[PDB]
């Protein structure tokens, strides 16, 4: 059987997505962070030294998580299932070495706990890794995870991969007035700082830096940078010839009515316009004051020693801005993901990993010296311990961060918020979407048009399926299924090399360089301007597909602006595919072959070179294939798969490339709001609302890019025998209508599941709150409102509650909470018991109830509740394909349509969707599931491929039924035949949230709130609904004024007032209070907060002040 | 979980036909098709179920609280 | 205009400065243990 | 599986005293859960 | 608390059934409180030494491994040794030592007075002083009697092994039951019988720890 080049393709992506896992993301960027940049960090700070006793200092040396140089892995450390049942918080400890200084000539040191860091599930340090499917069993934990988020405080939530905009690079803004403002924001390590720059007025162009003060001409800067000549900055900044000689040369103009010749004059005006030195360290206040600022304020991208490279640099950012100037369009639009870099969980960790260690130290040295403030004999006694003493600073400072997710960092001066989020488990799919989610960010306010829409440079990088309606302060997307973020590579060693392949230093470059070639920009600077662009990049490219500058380090071309980019930028998409050299493919077919038989994998064909990451601008620089049937000896790249453009989610949509879009982007949205399988511990754990099926299925058409995810084995939804036909009336606008004596036969039955955990906590006074109960009035029963607990006091297993019953009963202590004294005769005793009852609208089942303690110490006690909801009327269904619905009228099981088979379609659904939503995917699957499941085999569908429709019919009319779906029914409510075919065929119904038993909610007259006094919010609290300022207007325009006067005042707060005629004000009962009467006031009626606005006025200092009149007699 | 004991429409008994399916296909290796046609279920009302179906009832076995 | 009841322009400038009703300041629930919650004018006029 | 209850790991029956530890006896795993009722419970098939 | 105006009835039930919320009693069918309002959501030379004692109470506090719980009960203890003046002019961590000693000493749990020093240099007796002084200038009641049967738990814990040692440890508890019942177990420092204890139930269980790694 030779291997088919065509489709074997294919069979590349498992493997490369077999070897490096779905979620690298969260994983890798991990590892690398606990790995090596914790090794970095102390070797920034190795050594504190408070300042006294010259002789003494600390030193770090080495840090390992979980390795006390015993083991291999940890001695010690707890299963993260049964820590997230205990409210834990799942962690491996800090270790530490510390040569340091005590006594005399001793410099003793050891391994100490610092704390410790939360590590990541299925990283290189959780238990987890590398466990099969046995140790799996043992520690209770399911196989299927994907893992990558964190647990603490017993749940777990996530570092959600947050974009960024692209740091330290070019960008240029055009607009309307203005005059196109330039910005490149810079950070390395210390000092986040921006550098604006643009045009004031007319052709006059300043530095607006407010680090310095304000709008340096960039003439007067340009010299203080070191080109001194000045009439060939035009050569330089302007260019050659072209029409720039005009445009720019007003900037050149008045540089001259001020000053000339740097050294002096230019060099001090910069300094002249400085803000303060911050008092110490003044003293360079000289004609090279600034000096340092003009070599480092926000350039630390550059900075250096001599005036060159950054005056060139900052020529070149002056190039594009009069660039822009002469025509708009050539500018760099904020928009596509190449201008975009995103940056996983690893690095958001370590800045605020070595925050928090900086403030241990900074602390620290401050611990230190109440020690050494006191010449107390001779000090020594190493000082150190106290370190455990000060620690927790860095634990559970990153603990609260974690979970919060308000991360503080002063050190940058800015506090981003709203970062992690609940991971939600609601099925498998959810699981796996709250990872892959790019959180989109920066950007200003919310309807500024620029960064919104969706741009068709985004293609295969991120999800092009979903983008949904997540805004908030900015969008959320999802990653593909191949991305490979970019990691950091190195900067010096490409740097050298680009030398060796024949650039030439920046400093020999002389004058002309606009005109030769085009130039080469590395991570944003320039240094060679290589002759020869193509050799050069060909050769180069044929370095990074073998021995060297692997992975990232792309390279691309530009025509437009004369520049060939090289970036080695880390945290920045890529993605792989096959490279067709000269005429063809690399591939060659015999690779497969060579790999599918075991030994080749993925990362071989990178050594081999065959493909390789691409990078944004690099594929724009490519051309690129999709079907190996479309191969030009000009083409460059040929993608691997086509259907990989669709995200995680996405994959469930069978044959996507039939509908159109927003049923998609609705079905990417829904799906994760399905209910399922979850994952194989789906018992043995409590979480606070879980849904999940009972009788899950496999969908009868798989998308092949199900099995890479493995939804199969965790199906959610159910597969229903349905038919298109409008029936009743019931069914009409998107309303399904489901079938009795089917739905009876086990269609779709939910579980859910909830806890209510409380902490039994004890107080200062030495004393406990207690568990007990079990009252059992009248000779051998429990009261009914309470009954149904048992012996221990506590919530037993398997027994029916419903409203009043007692399902934990929790007594507390009274006097507890008041001061203990050393005085107690006999009585800790009385308590107030306030149990916990179930308030619902159905009753339900306590089954798993666990007791157990945290770490501190305290009883805690958490039961779990059941209920299973018979898909009663009005609840949400999806067809997987983009429907959406409520089932209307529950038919029996007789009526309905039934046929040759008798078999009676379970869901009934309605055509009216399909012409204007245009889906005609679906209408596929259906054939697609009549083919199937006739022949046995699960049809296959994809995006952009699966199985041919052509080919189906055949399958089908010599098995007797019709070329197409069709087919006749028997009205069942008649028993003649329907007078118009019909049309069905298995579909995969997925029964989802927003069940109705729960959001049913009505009120009579509930709570009111303290504060205002109107029905307080939503349901749980109670109910109580809401007129808007919107939809008040409405019965205004009707004129109905006794409905709205019985609605705004007697239905909502009804309440009397006593107001004093005379100087009308509120009084209580019979006194006005200003002036002392019980005689001139009258009685009468108002809304409640239209006197808690009398006072919250007349606390303020005015008063409205209230006339009066009779209402009779005229 | 566990192979529901009739369709979700006909109502034909299905639970039964399960085991002697999955070991009609472990033994005598055995197209999907023929296997069940030839054990009874000759409409797919009745058929889906064993052919779709993912037994999870032995992955949860993996955890119990007895062992 | 000056009715003679309001004094004409003096009290825009503050002397007496009126405390709002504690059903304006409503005390937050004990919630668990004596640190009961405050409001926050409450803490403003108290510093003041 | 008589008595009152088990543990998680050791799924060993404990019987506990009143106020005393959250440990189980046999192994050291110190989360547990309580078994089942013996007492009867009325359920409806449809 | 109140009564109903009609029957005189001395007993109310809630009613959270159907969202009202009700508060009447079962002889008059009059409610009482309908409408069940119902809430959401500096410089003194005292209070700030009350602050500082409790940053230099956190500090010592998790270092230990102390309950969050046990650390503001002894807060409350050093509030009280305040009054007296007895805390005004000793050294501060021999107050607050003790102060936060005598708490985790009454709720029985595993902490120890000479464990309690290595957090400084000093001598395991001026920290015992001012604790047997602080008994003086308060009365205490006789509760915070320890015993090895509570410290054997830590203690086995960093001995490293493995589960055998919940098997020794009935091994070492029973043990040293008998040894105070044998009556040579009073008048010791308790930390050393319970280490003693542990040596044999160890051997006991055959296993070889030597008598620093015992003593650490
Ligand atoms: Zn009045
Ligand atoms: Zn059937
Ligand atoms: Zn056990
Ligand atoms: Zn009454």
């Amino acid at each position: 059987d030779e291997i088919n080049t065509a489709q074997d393709k294919w069979h590349l992506l498992p493997a490369f997505l077999k070897v490096k896992g779905l979620v690298k993301q969260h994983l890798d960027s991990f590892n690398y962070f606990v790995d090596t940049d914790l090794k970095k960090i102390i070797k920034a700070n190795q050594l504190i030294l408070s300042d006294v006793d010259p002789e003494f200092y600390l030193k770090y040396v080495d840090i390992r998580v979980g390795k006390k140089s015993s083991s291999s892995t940890k001695d010690y450390l707890t299963p993260p299932h049964e820590c997230r049942l205990r409210d834990m918080t799942y962690s491996a400890p800090i270790y530490v070495d510390i040569e340091y200084t005590r006594g005399r000539n001793i410099i003793m040191h050891k391994d100490v706990e610092i704390g410790r860091m939360p590590i990541m599930l299925r990283s290189n340090k959780c238990i987890l890794y590398d466990a099969d499917e046995s140790k799996m069993a043992k520690l209770n934990e399911c196989p299927l995870d994907p893992g990558g988020y964190f647990i603490v405080n017993g749940t777990e939530k996530v570092i959600l991969v947050q974009e960024q905009l692209s740091k330290n690079r070019i960008i240029v803004e055009a607009d309307e007035k203005k005059g196109i403002v330039q910005a490149s924001v810079t950070s390395s390590t210390h000092e986040r700082k921006s550098k604006t720059y643009v045009i004031t007025k007319n052709g006059k162009i300043y530095l607006k830096h407010n680090s310095i003060a304000e709008e340096i001409p960039i003439a007067i800067v340009l010299k203080a940078c070191g080109i001194l000549s000045d009439l060939e900055i035009m050569q330089l900044v302007c260019g050659n010839d072209s029409s720039y000689q005009d445009i720019f040369a007003v900037n050149l103009e008045e540089s001259s009515k001020l000053d000339i010749y740097t050294q002096q004059q230019a060099l001090e005006y910069i300094g002249a316009k400085v803000k303060t030195m911050r008092r110490q360290k003044l003293t360079i206040l000289q004609e090279g004051i600034e000096a340092i600022a003009t070599t480092v304020i926000a350039h630390l991208t550059v900075e250096a020693l001599d005036f060159r490279e950054k005056a060139l640099y900052i020529a070149m950012m002056t190039r594009r801005v009069v660039m822009a100037m002469y025509n708009p369009k050539m500018i760099d639009d904020r928009d596509y993901v190449g201008n975009k870099r995103l940056e996983l969980a690893g690095q958001l960790i370590s800045l605020l990993f070595e925050d928090l260690f900086k403030k241990f130290n900074n602390d620290f040295k401050l611990s230190i010296d109440k020690v050494l403030k006191k010449p107390n004999r001779a000090m020594e006694y190493d000082a150190l311990l106290s370190i455990n003493v000060h620690s927790n600073n860095i634990t559970s400072g990153l603990n609260r961060a974690i979970s919060t997710g308000n991360w503080s960092l002063k050190r940058f001066k800015m506090e981003r918020a709203g970062v992690t989020h609940v991971l939600s488990r609601l099925s498998y799919i959810s699981a796996l979407g709250m990872m892959t989610r790019i959180s989109s960010q920066f950007e200003k306010s919310r309807k500024v048009s620029g960064p919104r829409a969706l741009q068709p440079s985004q293609f295969g990088m991120l999800c092009t399926a979903d983008t949904p309606e997540g805004e908030a302060c900015g969008l959320v997307k999802n990653l593909a299924l191949m991305t490979h973020i970019t990691t950091d590579d190195e900067e010096e060693p490409i740097k050298k090399l680009c030398y060796v392949l024949g650039v030439e230093d920046i400093t020999l470059i002389d004058s002309a360089s606009l005109h030769l070639n085009y130039g080469v920009y590395l991570n944003g600077t320039l240094i060679g301007s290589i002759r020869f662009p193509t050799k050069f990049v060909t050769q180069f490219r044929h370095l990074r597909r073998t021995g060297k500058v692997s992975e990232f380090i792309s390279i691309y071309s530009n025509s437009h602006q004369m520049a060939v980019h090289i970036a080695t930028d880390g945290g920045r998409i890529c993605r792989p595919l096959i490279i067709v050299s000269d005429g063809q493919s690399r591939v060659k077919d015999i690779h497969l072959r060579k790999l599918l038989d075991g030994e080749l994998d993925f990362d071989d064909f990178l050594k081999l070179g065959l493909v390789e990451y691409l990078d944004v601008n690099e594929e724009n620089d490519s051309y690129i294939a999709l079907y190996e049937k479309d191969i030009v000896p000009s083409m460059t790249h040929l993608e691997i798969e086509p259907f990989t453009i669709l995200g995680a989610v996405a994959g469930l949509i069978p044959y996507p490339h039939h509908n159109q879009s927003p049923r998609n982007t609705y079905q990417c949205a829904m799906g994760k709001q399905a209910i399922g399988a979850i994952a194989y511990n789906q018992f043995k754990r409590i979480d606070t609302l879980l849904y999940l099926m009972t009788y899950p299925q496999q969908p009868m058409v798989k998308t092949k890019t199900i099995e890479l995810i493995d939804y199969d084995k965790l199906p959610a939804g159910q597969n229903a025998t349905v038919a298109v036909m409008s029936y009743s009336g019931y069914d009409i606008e998107d309303a399904l209508v489901l079938n009795k004596s089917s739905i009876d036969r086990g269609f779709g039955r939910c579980e859910t599941r909830r806890k209510t955990t409380t902490v039994l906590k004890r107080y200062a006074n030495h004393t406990q709150d207690i568990i007990g109960g079990m009252r059992v009035d009248e000779n051998g029963d429990p009261i009914w409102q309470h009954q149904s607990l048992g012996p221990d006091g506590l919530g037993e297993v398997g027994m029916k509650v419903q409203s009043g019953q007692i399902y934990i009963n929790k007594s507390v202590p009274t006097n507890s909470a008041d001061a203990p004294n050393p005085n107690n005769v006999n009585v800790q005793t009385q308590y107030r018991e306030a149990p916990v009852i179930y308030r619902g609208p159905e009753p339900s089942h306590i089954d798993q109830v666990m007791m157990s303690v945290s770490d501190n110490d305290q009883a805690l006690i958490k039961v779990l509740l059941r209920q299973n909801r018979r898909p009663e009327l009005g609840d949400k269904f999806s067809s997987r394909h983009g429907q959406k619905g409520v089932c209307g009228i529950i038919v029996k099981q007789e009526d309905m349509p039934f046929n040759d088979q008798g078999i009676v379609p379970d869901i009934i659904m309605n055509p009216h969707g399909f012409p204007s939503r245009m889906t005609v995917g679906k209408m596929i699957e259906l054939i697609s599931g009549k083919a199937g499941v006739l022949n046995g085999t699960l049809e296959y569908g994809t995006c952009f491929g699966g199985s041919k429709l052509e080919d189906m019919s055949k399958i089908l009319v010599d098995q007797g039924f019709n070329y197409s779906g069709k087919d006749m029914l028997y009205s069942g409510i008649t028993g003649e035949c329907l007078q118009a075919y019909i049309f069905f065929g298995p579909i995969y119904y997925q029964k989802l949230k927003h069940m109705v038993l729960d959001k049913m909610h009505a009120r009579a007259r509930g709570p009111r709130a303290v504060l205002t006094r109107q029905p307080t919010e939503g349901r749980s609290r109670d109910g109580g609904l809401r007129l808007g300022e919107m939809e008040r207007d409405c019965v205004i325009a009707y004129g109905a004024s006794q409905l709205l006067l019985e609605r705004l005042m007697i239905s909502s707060d009804a309440f009397e007032v006593d107001v004093c005629d005379k100087c009308g004000l509120m009084g209580y009962s019979g006194w006005c209070t200003t002036c002392k009467s019980a005689e001139n006031i009258i009685k009468m009626t108002i809304p409640y907060a239209a006197k808690l606005l009398f006072q919250e006025l007349l606390s303020m200092n005015i008063a409205p002040r209230l006339r009066l009149e009779d209402i009779f007699q005229q | 979980m566990i192979v529901p004991v009739r369709c979700f429409s006909c109502g034909k008994v299905v639970g039964d036909k399960w085991e002697s399916y999955l070991n009609l296909l472990q033994e005598d290796e055995l197209d999907e098709g023929t296997a069940l046609s030839r054990l009874g279920l000759k409409r797919y009302c009745c058929r889906r179920m064993i052919l779709t179906h993912v037994d999870l009832i032995e992955k949860f076995l993996r955890y119990n609280p007895l062992e | 205009d000056a009715t003679v009841p309001s004094g004409r322009p003096e009290t825009y400038i503050w002397r007496y400065l009126p405390a709002p009703p504690v059903c304006i300041r409503p005390s937050v629930m004990m919630q668990d243990s004596p640190a009961s919650n405050e409001d926050d004018l409450t803490v403003k006029l108290t510093e003041i | 599986a008589t008595l009152k209850y088990i543990c998680a790991e050791c799924s060993s029956k404990l019987s506990l005293s009143r106020t005393d530890a959250v440990r189980c006896k046999d192994c050291g795993h110190r989360i547990l859960l309580k078994a089942r009722t013996k007492r009867l419970v009325q359920f409806e098939a449809r | 608390m109140p009564v109903c105006k009609n029957c005189h009835g001395t007993e109310f039930e809630r009613d959270l059934s159907n969202a009202n919320n009700d508060l009447v009693c079962k002889a008059c069918g009059v409610v009482s409180e309908d409408n069940p309002i119902v809430s959401e959501v500096a410089l003194e030379s005292r209070e700030a030494t009350l602050n500082n004692a409790r940053r230099k109470l956190r500090a010592v506090s998790y270092a230990l491994h102390i309950p969050e719980y046990i650390t503001d009960a002894a807060f409350q203890w050093y509030k009280l040794a305040l009054a007296n003046n007895f805390v005004q002019g000793r050294r501060s961590q021999n107050v607050i030592a003790s102060c936060l000693y005598v708490a985790c000493r009454k709720e029985k749990t595993h902490h120890m007075l000479i464990d309690f020093s290595s957090r400084l240099q000093v001598s395991v007796y001026s920290i015992g002083a001012t604790f047997l002084k602080m008994v003086k200038k308060l009365h205490i009641t006789e509760l915070p009697l320890a015993d090895p049967s509570l410290f054997i738990q830590h203690f086995a814990e960093k001995l490293d092994l493995a589960d055998k040692k919940i098997k020794v440890v009935k091994d070492a508890v029973k043990l040293a039951q008998r040894m105070s019942k044998d009556w040579m177990f009073e008048g010791r420092r308790p930390a050393g019988i319970a280490g003693a204890c542990i040596l044999l139930a160890c051997r006991m269980n055959n296993l070889r720890r030597t008598h620093t790694e015992i003593v650490a």
